[PDB]
């Protein structure tokens, strides 16, 4: 939806698009859009990846439900399990050195 | 503020009401004098403040000895000024046919100084009147964005949006030519150009596998004249600033007979009143049909007839209007002290009855013609520049 | 190396973006002079530098007297052959009017010198031009595959390939007679051959059960001439060369007056231009259709009408260009500065602009001919065995 001057999302499994709409493909301002998160908490995020399929969208993730819950990491040997760690304890370092990581 | 059948509402469900009217099969909206104040222009308190200041002398004659205007209406700046012109456009002619010669003589006066008072105030951009791209300039942002609102909302096979107004200056053909779209407002030719009043049936279609819009001025504009061929003709800009409109502003005494088709005058002579009977003929048949929406904004509700029009109209069950009304608050405290004008006691009356088809906005700031616009809903898919850069490279490239 | 609007690609990428352009509805390629001169071509400043230095004398009255020259471009080596010649031509005719005996005879000597450097580097076979299936030498050998390669993309009951071209040899006419297909050029008839424009809309086909493309001379060609009938011909090889070509060439002075046409002059007269204006409006027309693919290479970008009408075809939003530049690094470096020719502004502004259809590539020496022709979608020699047949018997 359009909002007075930006956009938000809102998502409701109860709306359903109407007959015979046309159908178009998606650029890439729109996938930005999507991911979007609320202009409350933009700069208390942290960069994540680059998704492949166009490889021009950033994916941002907020501190809040970064670190408050838990988390554990699932896959095979090598595969991103040790260099993912290493890498999410050195960007929340550089993000705020007031954390500890042991 | 926004009241319907009633009882209050908020703003997002009035913008989700609003959406849902512009879906129906006739959409049209209806201008005042107001809607051009933002452009420069000015309301008829200004301009009867400015005329008794400039002539005091004039305004005895005019009250005590011909009886054309009453002390309390003067003093209050509540005067009627199209119906006083209207009127004494009868005096002279009745002199004039009785040979009388000092009464010919002064009512000459009488109307110089009105028509110079009240054509100074429509120009909108003084000496530069008479230039070319006027509508390339920023006081008319928002016309272009109400004419690019209300086109992109018809899907196709449906009719084209109306438009009616009761102004008589260039804001809207200004604005329109700019965008790239053709306004039909019956007349036709270049070298001649003359009104057809069948012109109101035609439209555009393409053979090689267009938008327009209409366009109806009650009261009429500064390009129309008749000039000794019982006959009406329109002008450009120009040819209108280099012929009358100039002598007209800079010249002590100057006026001429039947020739100025502003702002309904000379409604004596079969050949004027042609024009404004279709004109307003076209208007109360339009609202007539059936699944139509109507908005208003600017008008004063200073006219009977038409108030009767709009009033009659509401019997239709498919027929839906939304007012704007800046000052609805002083209105509704004076109407309950037993008081108030006819304005004010008409837009009560109808505020107070109940119906699901009128909507009443006021709030003083937000019932104003730039916040009339933004209500009015952008299509998701319209796209939003590069084409300076490339016309500059353009014009850089030697 | 590939750069657009301010991002690089790879190899990979950059293939998949050519074979997706090639496939919309029209394509069509522009060459200039620099794709002439991998097989035997040479460049206009070349053609300058070793005429000046070769006629001395006449470089000063070019100069002093008549003020056709800027000192600095001839310096620089910026002086353009066309403009040149266009600019000359009328001058003697102004002479033969007015019956100006020592400036007629003055004039008379430069457009021999010019037009004997001019075609001396046309012929690309030397004394061979005159001979038969010169289409078959090691040189052409990347022509007809990019022929080859053009034509045989096409899907079935779609348009037909166009070719734009300014150099005005035949080094891309000897590969299609070779090659076994028909090219319409405008002309028609083997006696007596004229010129017709409406032969642009034709199209052949098979009564009982394909090979045909349109080429565009933009400067005209060697073999063209008005035989003073006030109509346009067309001569073979050896006929042109056994007319005209053997005494400019051999001959110290041989001039005859307006009677050729290459490589754009007699512009002034009412029956000369008439090609090259129709060859022009066909070039504007053609671009300004929906589903175009553009492909420039070898273009010194110098021509400023084509340059307005390429920037101003840009508003359809469905059009697009690829566009090489292999010195793409000095005019940076110049840029940086603010200073530098037209042609350098031409070609570095069309990297700042906001649009995501517009490919420039300044890779130095990657935008070369042989590499543009192997960057078109190939397919993943019977008759060579009948040779030794023939020669049992003879
Ligand atoms: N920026 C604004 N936006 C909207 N409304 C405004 C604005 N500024 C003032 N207003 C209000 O807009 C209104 C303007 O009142 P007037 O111009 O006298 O009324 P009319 O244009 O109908 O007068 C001509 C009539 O004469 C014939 O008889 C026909 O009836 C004609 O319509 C006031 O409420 C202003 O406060
Ligand atoms: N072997 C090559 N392969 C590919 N491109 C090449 C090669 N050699 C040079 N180039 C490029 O070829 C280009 C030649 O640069 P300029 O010296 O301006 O060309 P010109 O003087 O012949 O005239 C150029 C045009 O101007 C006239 O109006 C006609 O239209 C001419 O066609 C450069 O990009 C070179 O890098």
């Amino acid at each position: 939806k359009r909002e007075l001057n930006g956009y938000v999302f809102i998502s409701e499994d109860w709306r359903l698009p109407a007959l015979g709409s046309s159908a178009v493909p998606l650029t890439s301002d729109f996938l930005n859009i999507i991911y979007s998160i609320d202009k409350e908490e933009l700069p208390k995020a942290v960069e994540l990846g680059v998704d492949s399929r166009t490889k021009t969208v950033k994916i941002f993730a907020s501190v809040d439900k970064l670190l408050s819950r838990h988390l554990a990491v699932l896959g095979s040997t090598g595969y991103g399990k040790s260099n993912f760690n290493a890498l999410l304890t050195r960007k929340v370092s550089e993000k705020y050195p007031n954390s500890r990581i042991v | 503020s926004i009241y319907q059948g009633g009882n209050k509402l908020n703003e997002d469900d009035f913008r989700s009401h609003v959406y849902s009217l512009c879906q129906l099969d006739n959409v049209g909206v209806l201008l005042g004098a107001g809607a051009s104040v933002g452009c420069g222009g000015k309301t008829m308190k200004d301009v009867w403040k400015s005329f008794k200041q400039n002539y005091p002398e004039l305004l005895g004659a005019l009250i005590d000895k011909y009886l054309l205007v009453s002390q309390i209406d003067s003093d209050n700046n509540l005067v009627n000024v199209e119906l006083l012109i209207d009127e004494a456009t009868k005096f002279l002619s009745v002199a004039k046919t009785r040979r009388c010669e000092d009464e010919e003589e002064e009512f000459r006066k009488i109307l110089s100084s009105l028509y110079k008072e009240v054509t100074k105030a429509a120009l909108l951009t003084g000496e530069q009147f008479r230039e070319k791209n006027q509508g390339k300039k920023d006081a008319f942002k928002y016309h272009k964005e109400l004419i690019s609102k209300l086109i992109s909302n018809r899907q196709p096979g449906q009719s084209a949006p109306a438009i009616f107004t009761t102004n008589y200056d260039l804001a809207l053909e200004w604005a329109a030519e700019d965008l790239g779209i053709q306004l039909f407002n019956g007349f036709s030719g270049l070298h001649t150009r003359q009104f057809y009043p069948q012109n109101f049936d035609l439209a555009f279609r393409n053979v090689n596998a267009h938008y327009h819009a209409y366009l109806y001025k009650l009261h009429g504009s500064l390009t129309w004249y008749q000039n000794d061929s019982l006959t009406v003709n329109e002008v450009s800009a120009s040819q209108a600033y280099d012929e009358y409109i100039n002598d007209i502003i800079n010249k002590d005494d100057f006026y001429r007979g039947q020739h100025l088709i502003y702002p309904g005058a000379n409604k004596y002579s079969h050949t004027i009143g042609f024009v404004y009977g279709e004109m307003f003929r076209r208007f109360g048949e339009f609202i007539s049909k059936p699944q139509t929406a109507l908005f208003i904004n600017g008008f004063g509700f200073g006219d009977y007839h038409i108030n009767r029009i709009i009033l009659g109209a509401l019997l239709n069950p498919s027929f839906h209007v939304v007012i704007y009304y800046p000052e609805l608050k002083e209105a509704i405290t004076k109407v309950s002290k037993g008081g108030g004008s006819e304005a004010e006691k008409a837009i009560v009356t109808l505020k107070n009855m109940a119906f699901n088809q009128v909507t009443v906005v006021g709030g003083g700031s937000k019932a104003y013609f730039n916040s009339f616009v933004e209500h009015l809903p952008y299509p998701v898919l319209f796209p939003r520049n590069i084409v300076d850069e490339l016309v500059e490279a353009i014009a850089n490239l030697s």
